[PDB]
C-alpha cells in the first residue's frame, strides 16, 4: 500500500491510497507487460483459514463473485468551517493504516505538533485481537510504564508501525510531510 | 528545505514521484492530474506496494463547489469466485488464484474524466521515460526487497527486474521496468480501454490463469470504477472529516475519533508524563473499542452495515463507549463486546 496526500493551487485537494496488498502482491509478474498482479483475495475472510489463536472469521467480509474485501485503508481530507482545505492525510501498513492516520491526526489537530513532527512521532497500534500494545522503537518510555502499570502487555515493533504522507494549512502556506520511516520526500512551489 | 510551500505540495513516499506531481500541478494540473501523474510513479519506485494491477481509493475535494466526494476503484471477487475458495493462507497470497480484478486504470480514468486539465497521454510521460531510464532503488523498495528476498530470487520472472547477478537489487542500485514502460505507453495512447476491453485485455487473463488464476476478459470488461458522491464525514471542532465508508475503513476512523473527543485533549494531554500516560492508555482503549465493531463491516453491496455504521459515526454510541473506559486499567477481550454475526 502507499499512501499521497495532494493539494493544488486553487485549494482543492486529493488523498489518495492505492494497494496490490502484500509485497510484491501475487507475486505474479507479466513476462509481456511487467504488470505485478495483486493479491487482495487475500483481504476477504476464509471459513476455513485460521489466522489468529482464538480468533474466528469474519461473515461479513466473506468472498462472493463480485464483492470487494474490507481494507483497513482510509484516505482523508479535513475542511475548515470556511470551505478551506485544513488537513490532507493517510497511510500505508495493513491494520495499523487506521490507527496511524488517527495518530497523525490526534497529533496535528488536538496535540498542536507541527505536520513533519506529527509524522515522525512515536506511534504505537492495538486491534482487539491480537490481545496486544505494540509500540515504535522511540516511543516515550513514560508511555510504555504508563500502559504496563496499566495491564497492557506491550511490545515492540521490529521494523516500524504504517507510513504517513501529509499536508497541513498554516500561516506559511502548505506544509507537507512524507514518512522517514519509507523515505519519501514532498515536493511543491 | 523544510516543505512549506505559498501555492501547492505533493507529498509521496518517494521524491521523484512527489516531483512528478508537482511539475503537473505547475503545467495547470488539477490535483486529480497531480495525484494520476505520481501515483503512476509511484507504481514504478514503490513497485512493492501498488500500480496498475492493484486497486485505489480517492478522496477528492473540490474547492470551488465545496464538495467531497470519493472514487471507489478497489479490485473486486471475480465472477468465478466463492467463499470457500481457499483451504491455506498460501493459497489466497501467493499465485493467480489470489488475484483479484485490477481496479487502479479504472479508477484514474474516472478521477480524470471528472477533475482532468491534462491530457490523459501527459500523465503517463514522465514515468514512461523514468521506466526505461531507471532509477536507484529506494529505502523502501529495498527493505521490501531484502524481506522478500527468497521469494523473488527463485522466480524468474521476478528476478528479470528486480535482481542484479542473481541477488535482489539493494538500495542505490539501478531498477529498470522496461515491460512496464512499453505497457504504460500503450495505456497513454490507447486509454483507459486497452486494460479492460482492449490490446492488453487477453494478455493479462493468460498471465493470471497461467498462474492458476479463474480472472477473465468478462472480469475485465465489466470492472467499474464508482463515484460516491456523499463519503462519511464527521465533525471535529470547526472542521468537517471527509474519508471513505464500508469496504474502507472510514467508519472504524471515525469511531476511534468520536470517543476522543469527549476528553478534548490539547497539548496539555502530553505535558507531563501523569497526563501523557493517562492520554496514550486513552488512546489505545479507543482503538480497542473501535476495533470490536470493525469485525461486522464488509462491502456493502453485498452486507447490510446501514446500522453498524450509522452506530460508528454517531457521538452517542461513542460516548457510551467512553464511558467504559476505565482510566486505571485495561481490559479483557470479551469486555469491548467484538461481534462475529447479527
Ligand atoms: N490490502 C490491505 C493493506 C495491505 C498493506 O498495507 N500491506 C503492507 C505490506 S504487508 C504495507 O504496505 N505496509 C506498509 C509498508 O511497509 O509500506 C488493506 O487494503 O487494508
Ligand atoms: C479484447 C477484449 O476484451 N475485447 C472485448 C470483446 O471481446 C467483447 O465482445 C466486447 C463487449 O463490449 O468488449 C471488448
Ligand atoms: C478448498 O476446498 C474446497 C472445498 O473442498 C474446494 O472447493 C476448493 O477448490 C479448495 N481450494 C483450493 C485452493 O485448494
Ligand atoms: C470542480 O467542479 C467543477 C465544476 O463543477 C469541475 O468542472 C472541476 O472538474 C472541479 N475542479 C477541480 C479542481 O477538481
Ligand atoms: C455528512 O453526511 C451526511 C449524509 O450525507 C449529512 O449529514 C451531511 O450532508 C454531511 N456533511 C457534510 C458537511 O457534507
Ligand atoms: C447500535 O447501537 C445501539 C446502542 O447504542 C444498540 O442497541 C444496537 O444494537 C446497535 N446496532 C447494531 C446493529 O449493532
Ligand atoms: C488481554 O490482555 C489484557 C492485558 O494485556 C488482559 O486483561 C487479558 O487477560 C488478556 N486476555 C483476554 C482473553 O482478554
Ligand atoms: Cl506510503
Ligand atoms: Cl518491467
Ligand atoms: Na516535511
Amino acid at each position: 500500500t502507499a499512501h499521497l496526500s495532494v493539494v493544488a493551487e486553487d485549494g482543492s485537494a486529493v488523498s489518495a491510497t492505492s494497494t496490490i496488498n502484500l509485497y510484491f502482491g501475487s507475486k505474479v509478474r507479466s513476462p509481456v507487460s511487467g504488470i505485478l498482479f495483486n493479491n487482495e483475495m487475500d483481504d476477504f475472510s476464509s471459513p476455513s483459514i485460521t489466522n489468529e489463536f482464538g480468533v474466528p472469521p469474519s461473515p461479513a467480509n466473506f468472498i462472493q463473485p463480485g464483492k470487494q474485501p474490507l481494507s483497513s485503508m482510509c484516505p482523508t481530507i479535513m475542511v475548515g468551517q470556511d470551505g478551506q482545505v485544513r488537513m490532507v492525510v493517510g497511510a500505508a501498513g495493513g491494520t495499523q493504516i487506521t490507527t496511524a492516520t488517527a495518530l497523525a491526526i490526534i497529533y496535528n489537530l488536538w496535540f498542536g505538533y507541527d505536520v513533519k513532527r506529527a509524522v515522525e512521532e512515536p506511534r504505537l497500534h492495538n486491534q482487539l485481537l491480537p490481545n496486544v500494545t505494540t509500540v515504535e522503537r522511540n516511543i516515550d518510555q513514560a508511555v510504555t510504564a504508563a500502559l504496563e502499570t496499566r495491564h497492557h502487555h506491550t511490545q515492540i515493533a521490529s521494523t516500524f508501525i504504517a507510513v504517513v504522507q501529509a499536508i497541513v494549512r498554516t500561516a506559511g502556506g502548505w506544509a507537507a510531510a512524507s514518512d522517514s520511516r519509507k523515505g519519501g520526500e514532498p515536493a511543491g512551489y | 528545505d523544510n516543505h512549506v510551500y505559498t501555492r501547492a505540495a505533493v507529498a509521496a513516499d518517494a521524491k521523484q514521484c512527489s516531483k512528478i506531481g508537482r511539475d503537473a500541478l505547475r503545467d495547470g494540473g488539477s490535483a486529480v492530474d497531480a495525484a494520476i501523474a505520481a501515483l503512476l510513479c509511484v507504481g514504478l519506485m514503490n513497485a512493492h506496494s501498488m500500480g496498475i494491477g492493484g486497486g485505489l481509493f480517492l478522496t477528492i475535494y473540490n474547492s470551488t463547489t465545496r464538495k467531497a466526494e470519493v472514487i471507489n476503484a478497489r479490485e473486486v471477487a471475480p465472477r468465478l469466485a466463492f467463499a470457500t475458495m481457499f483451504n491455506s493462507s498460501e493459497q489466497s497470497q501467493k499465485g493467480g488464484l489470489s488475484v483479484a480484478v485490477p481496479g487502479e486504470i479504472r479508477g484514474y480514468e474516472l478521477a480524470h474524466q471528472r477533475h482532468g486539465r491534462l491530457p490523459w497521454a501527459r500523465l503517463f510521460q514522465p514515468s514512461i521515460q523514468l521506466a526505461r531510464q531507471g532509477f536507484p532503488v529506494g529505502k523502501g523498495l529495498a527493505a521490501a526487497l531484502e524481506n522478500k528476498r527468497t521469494v523473488i530470487e527463485q522466480q524468474p520472472v521476478l528476478c528479470e527486474v528486480f535482481c542484479r547477478d542473481r541477488k535482489v537489487l539493494r538500495e542505490g542500485e539501478r531498477l529498470t521496468l522496461p515491460q512496464l514502460a512499453d505497457t504504460y505507453e500503450t495505456l497513454a495512447i490507447e486509454g483507459a480501454q486497452a486494460f479492460y476491453n482492449g490490446s492488453l485485455t487477453a494478455q493479462i487473463v493468460k498471465d493470471i490463469q497461467a498462474a492458476g488464476g479463474i480472472v477473465t476478459a468478462e472480469d475485465l470488461n465489466n470492472y467499474r470504477a464508482e463515484l460516491i458522491e456523499h463519503p462519511l464525514n464527521i465533525s471535529l471542532g470547526d472542521a468537517v472529516l471527509y474519508m471513505p465508508s464500508a469496504p474502507l475503513s472510514g467508519p472504524v476512523l471515525a469511531l476511534i475519533l468520536n470517543i476522543l473527543k469527549g476528553y478534548n485533549f490539547s497539548r496539555e494531554s502530553v505535558e507531563s508524563p501523569e497526563q501523557k500516560g493517562l492520554t496514550y492508555h486513552r488512546i489505545v482503549e479507543a482503538f480497542r473499542f473501535a476495533y470490536a465493531k470493525r469485525t461486522l463491516l464488509g462491502d456493502p453491496k453485498f452486507v447490510d452495515v446501514t446500522e453498524v455504521v450509522r452506530n460508528m459515526t454517531s457521538e452517542f454510541f461513542a460516548a457510551q463507549l467512553r464511558a467504559q473506559i476505565s482510566d486505571d486499567t485495561t481490559h479483557p477481550i470479551s469486555y469491548y463486546k467484538p461481534e462475529f454475526y447479527t
